[PDB]
């Protein structure tokens, strides 16, 4: 529900922080957030 | 042949909704601790008046 | 020449939900060049009456 | 993650998320897929 740029990189930096906090460390770099692209279990979707 | 031009006959609602809801939480007033300046002088060779 | 609005012939109410036209074939058909000529001596006989 | 999917055709329509691939994160991903790559020229070039 934004398209603010700022908002976004909090939302991202929460998320990764999150995920650091807990024990676990997520990559960046092949971290997936994004629409009009899906990818699950070595199955690749491109908008539609 | 299809896809050759851009459509806008269904219209995004939920970018409508968001838009509103951003417009919700605008304001329009300030808190100040003094006015503004209404009225100033301009100060001739006069010593009494201005 | 101007094509009318196509919110005129249908409406969406949800995203899979979509009222249907009676005249979908014909709305999607595109005129060949003796049809475009054909309707250029349409309006030729409506400009000039009689 | 419903199955029940039915296809009908191809349109064309704006993008609403444009201006969005600005921010950080997305910057970040992009330098660090193209660092990785540079650091494989790197490894090439100097063992061959």
């Amino acid at each position: 529900h934004t398209t603010d740029t700022k908002v976004f990189d909090k939302v991202a930096a929460s998320i990764f922080d999150t995920v650091a906090k807990c024990g676990h460390e997520a990559s960046p770099s092949k971290t997936m957030m994004t629409p009009y692209s899906v990818e699950k279990t070595q199955t690749h979707a491109k908008q539609g | 042949t299809a896809t050759r031009e851009v459509d806008f006959t269904v219209p995004d609602v939920q970018k409508i909704l968001d838009d509103i809801k951003a417009l919700a939480a605008e304001q329009v007033y300030k808190i100040v601790k003094v006015p503004s300046i209404s009225f100033r002088h301009i100060v001739m060779q006069s010593r009494d008046r201005v | 020449y101007i094509a009318p609005n196509p919110r005129i012939s249908s409406i969406t109410l949800t995203q899979r939900i979509t009222t249907t036209g009676p005249f979908a074939i014909l709305t999607g058909s595109t005129p060949t060049a003796q049809q475009l000529n054909d309707v250029r001596k349409i309006y030729l006989a409506l400009m000039f009456p009689g | 993650n419903s199955k029940d999917v039915f296809y009908d055709k191809f349109r064309t329509e704006p993008n609403r998320y444009k201006a969005l691939f600005r921010s950080s994160f997305y910057n970040e991903s992009r330098r660090m897929n193209e660092e990785k790559i540079l650091e494989a020229v790197k490894y090439s070039q100097k063992l061959g």
